[PDB]
């Protein structure tokens, strides 16, 4: 069940200076990078272009190049319209893409956040605010909905291009998405808290438990998943024990890559 | 405004004299403008690589810094972060 | 300078057709609009082309737009005298009030009137209040005839001008001569090559 | 959806303050001021998104906008300059793209008003010779001796303006082309059916609206203060 995400972040410091950067994720793997500095979208994977011809890609990027410039001016001209109600710094974030399903089914989203709160979305054929949004957004929404040219484009982007493009992506990138990478684990302790360190595994699903023989220690706390640079994960479980109980404790690690060879690590 | 969470951990298991990679994971902050230094014995480290910024479903920003390092019994490694949310720059130290 | 028009100016005879070009580099190019502007007047909109490849018409005016070529033409069919004006090209970079318009400098069209039945004469006209001061009127000549400004600097001749008695469908050329101070009508236009059969009455 | 401008035509002196105003009745958030100079397209000076807001256009220097209300957008020249001579267009729109343009305003900025002069207006009656030869009657209006060239000649028949069978010179001609700050002349014609001229109950009037000084410009000279005024000339039909 893969989720394709085009994340855009834009900052407007004052009336003049502004910048826009973007990344693109398929599941948890970055496929693209678009720095404000660059005039072109970067592939961060040999199969980033999915299954579009050279001519389809170049046309796609040209649409984006134009959008990025237009988005900048348009925001700046919305501040002008809304003022003195709203003012710089302004931070806009876009989250757009589609989620792919069994068979040939999908769902597309285009979500906008302003100063960190989700406020606007494309839905159906128009822009609309969401529950919780300030009422003043109604004018920007009305101005944006006046532009039929953008509406139909965006409808085409979400309805057809995303699902189509991404399908191409999952074909071309099967060996990376289906990569298996074994974890590695090491024990350690702190004033007493014992720590099982699991690092280098892919994909993300993983099972880690502290155990006295067979009894799974109910006090195990899993930490968050932290990323490594090389597109693998890192996680740790802590068990709180009273000093002198460390004898005969073990860490058991399960992960698809190990192929039923659970990692066993005794204290 | 939101205040950033810093997490320092190493790629491979820490072992003295053995070259490794140190990670600094900075998360859950807004606005996205931010200054991150990795520090050996108080001093800034030269070749320090950064991932592109991104943000989670909850809209808050995250970024990953990393660098080569050889852990020794002697040296201390740290990640210092400056952000508008904080008056004083926050330093989280490495612990094996 | 992102909107360029061609030709800069053109002279055509009444009834003939003509084509005006507009080439641009505006980005993006939501729509293109053609204006007509009479001398003195302001801007009357003729058509607005919106599609990637678009075609429009409005009376004798028709217009194409090729967005890929970033190029547009305005065709006038069977030009009339009222077509004499400046034709302005305007590109709009958004489909909403968030856009800016980008105006070309224009193309000047002049249309030469079709006088069917020339009847060149030079009459004298009297002042309504003071019957001793007067003017000389050269009228009903065709457009092949051109008027020339005076020899004497104390004599004046206006350039030719065409008028339309619309209710009669009748057009006539006319120019006016006069002097404040021994100056007469038959001597007024020696300075111009006037038809050899011009009517000098009285 | 209509939009008006006032004044339509203005003569002004270097240093003076001039205000151009735009009234718009269509309830439009957005208004715009442009200037048209021969050899360039229209250029944006200032714009406005709503009562209270004004915004810099492409060429804002020398100009100050004012949007007191939803209905009015004014362009203020705090210190008029020869270079601010132009035709000025105003426009409005809603959130859609179309802008609705005003009829325009000719501004002239002179360095010095010493030469402003209203014209003499004579009307010249149809030739008996013409009438009998063509079955048509040409009236001639002649406006002369005026400066600057900001005059609008118009023809009236029985208190109503007529456009048919009219032609006015497109350019005023100089009376002393050599000398500088020369006064101008201008002529115009009205052709009618002879029976229409021969009708005693028809009142003919040639009218020149001359654009000069305002009743607020200081005037040092001895001659009457060459104010914006209407000078005309007149005659009845006759058999
Ligand atoms: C959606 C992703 C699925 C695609 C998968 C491919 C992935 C490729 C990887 C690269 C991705 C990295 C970029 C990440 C960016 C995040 C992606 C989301 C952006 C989607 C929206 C694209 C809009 C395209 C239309 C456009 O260019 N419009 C502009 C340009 O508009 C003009 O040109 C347009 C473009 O002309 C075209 O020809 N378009 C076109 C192009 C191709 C085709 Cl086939 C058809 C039409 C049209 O003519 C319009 O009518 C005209 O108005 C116009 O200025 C818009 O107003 C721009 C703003 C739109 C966003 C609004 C967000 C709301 C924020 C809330 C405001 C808060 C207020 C604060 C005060
Ligand atoms: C594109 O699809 C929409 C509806 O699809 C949803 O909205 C998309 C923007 C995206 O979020 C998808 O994943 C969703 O499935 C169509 O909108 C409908 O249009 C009709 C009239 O045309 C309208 O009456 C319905 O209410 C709309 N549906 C909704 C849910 O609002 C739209 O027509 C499609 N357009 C194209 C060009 O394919
Ligand atoms: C805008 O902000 C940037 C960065 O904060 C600053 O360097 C620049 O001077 C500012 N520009 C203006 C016009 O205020
Ligand atoms: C980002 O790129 C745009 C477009 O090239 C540029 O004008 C702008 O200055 C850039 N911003 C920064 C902060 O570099």
């Amino acid at each position: 069940n893969y989720t394709f995400r085009c994340l855009q972040m834009s900052s407007f410091a004052n009336r003049s200076w502004s910048r826009t950067d973007s990344v693109v994720w398929l599941g948890d793997l970055q496929t693209h990078r678009w720095s404000n500095d660059s005039a072109t979208i970067s592939f961060t994977k040999p199969w980033s272009q999915g299954k579009l011809s050279n001519q389809q890609w170049e046309k796609l990027q040209h649409m984006f190049q134009v959008y990025r410039v237009s988005f900048t001016r348009d925001i700046q001209e919305l501040v002008k319209m809304m003022s003195p109600k709203e003012d710089y710094p302004i931070e806009i974030q876009l989250s757009a893409g589609c989620e792919m399903y069994p068979g040939n089914a999908s769902e597309s989203f285009l979500h906008v956040a302003f100063q960190g709160k989700y406020v606007v979305r494309f839905w159906g054929t128009s822009w609309q605010t969401v529950p919780g949004a300030p009422s003043w957004l109604d004018l920007p929404i009305k101005v944006l909905n006046a532009d039929q040219g953008t509406s139909a484009t965006v409808q085409m982007l979400l309805n057809d291009t995303c699902p189509l493009f991404v399908r191409g992506l999952l074909e071309a990138g099967k060996s990376d998405l289906e990569k298996q990478e074994k974890p590695v684990a090491w024990l350690s302790s702190v004033p007493r808290q014992l720590v099982c360190h699991v690092s280098g595994f892919y994909p993300k699903p993983v099972w880690v438990m502290w155990m006295r023989g067979d009894q799974e220690q109910q006090g195990t706390h899993r930490g968050d998943f932290l990323p490594n640079a090389d597109e693998t994960w890192y996680l740790q479980a802590t068990l709180d024990v009273e000093a002198g109980e460390e004898a005969g404790l073990a860490c058991r690690v399960k992960h698809s890559s190990l192929g039923g060879q659970d990692i066993i690590l005794y204290w | 405004q939101k205040t950033p969470q810093i997490q320092v951990y190493s790629r491979h298991p820490p072992e003295n004299g053995k070259p490794n990679i140190l990670n600094c994971y900075v998360t859950q902050f807004h606005p996205p403008h931010i200054e991150i230094q990795m520090l050996k014995n108080g001093k800034k480290i030269p070749k320090v690589e950064m991932s592109d910024m991104s943000f989670s479903k909850d809209w808050s920003f995250y970024i990953l810094a990393h660098t080569e390092f050889t852990p020794t019994e002697t040296d201390t490694y740290a990640c210092r972060v400056k952000h508008a949310s904080m008056a004083e720059p926050k330093t989280v130290y490495w612990d094996r | 300078t992102q909107v360029e028009q061609s030709p800069q100016s053109l002279v055509v005879r009444q009834g003939e057709n003509c084509v005006l070009q507009c080439n641009y580099s505006v980005t993006p190019d939501n729509h293109l609009r053609w204006f007509k502007q009479d001398t003195g007047k302001g801007l009357v909109s003729l058509t607005v082309l919106v599609d990637q490849k678009d075609k429009t018409s409005n009376g004798r005016y028709s217009a194409t737009l090729d967005k890929d070529a970033k190029h547009s033409t305005l065709h006038i069919t069977a030009t009339l005298l009222d077509d004499t004006a400046t034709y302005i090209c305007v590109v709009g970079d958004r489909g909403s009030a968030l856009g800016r318009l980008h105006f070309g400098a224009g193309t000047q069209l002049i249309v030469i009137p079709d006088i069917q039945n020339p009847d060149p004469a030079v009459y004298q006209l009297r002042d309504s209040k003071s019957s001793d001061k007067s003017v000389c009127l050269f009228t009903d000549f065709d457009s092949q005839t051109n008027v020339s400004q005076s020899k004497d600097s104390d004599v004046y001749i206006t350039d030719k001008c065409v008028l339309d008695m619309r209710s009669m469908d009748f057009k006539s050329n006319s120019a006016v001569a006069w002097s404040n101070k021994d100056f007469a009508c038959a001597n007024a236009f020696n300075n111009s090559i006037i038809p050899e059969d011009t009517f000098f009455p009285s | 959806a209509a939009v008006t401008q006032s004044p339509r035509n203005k003569v002004a002196v270097t240093g003076g303050k001039v205000t151009l105003s735009c009234n718009q009745t269509n309830n439009h958030n957005n208004m715009y001021w442009y200037r048209q100079d021969t050899g360039h397209g229209l250029r944006l000076i200032h714009y406005s998104y709503g009562a209270g807001s004004t915004e810099k256009g492409d060429i804002p220097d020398g100009y100050k906008a004012s949007r007191p209300s939803q209905e009015n957008f004014s362009l203020i020249l705090e210190l008029a300059t020869p270079s601010q001579t132009s035709v000025y267009f105003c426009a409005s729109g809603d959130e859609g793209y179309t802008q609705y343009f005003g009829p325009g305003t000719r501004l002239l900025v002179l360095e010095d008003l010493r030469n402003v002069t209203p014209p003499k207006v004579s009307l010249f009656e149809p030739s008996k010779a013409e009438i009998s030869h063509t079955q048509k009657a040409t009236l001639v209006c002649l406006a002369t001796g005026f400066y600057p060239d900001h005059v609008e000649l118009s023809w009236w028949v029985n208190g109503k303006e007529v456009h048919s069978g009219v032609c006015t010179d497109p350019q005023p001609l100089k009376e002393q082309p050599a000398l500088n700050d020369s006064r101008y002349s201008l002529s115009s014609r009205l052709r009618v059916s002879a029976t229409f001229w021969q009708n005693p109950r028809n009142h003919f009037r040639c009218q020149v609206q001359f654009y000069g000084l305002s009743e607020n410009d200081e005037w040092t000279q001895d001659r009457a203060k060459p104010v914006t005024q209407i000078v005309s000339a007149e005659a009845w039909g006759r058999a």
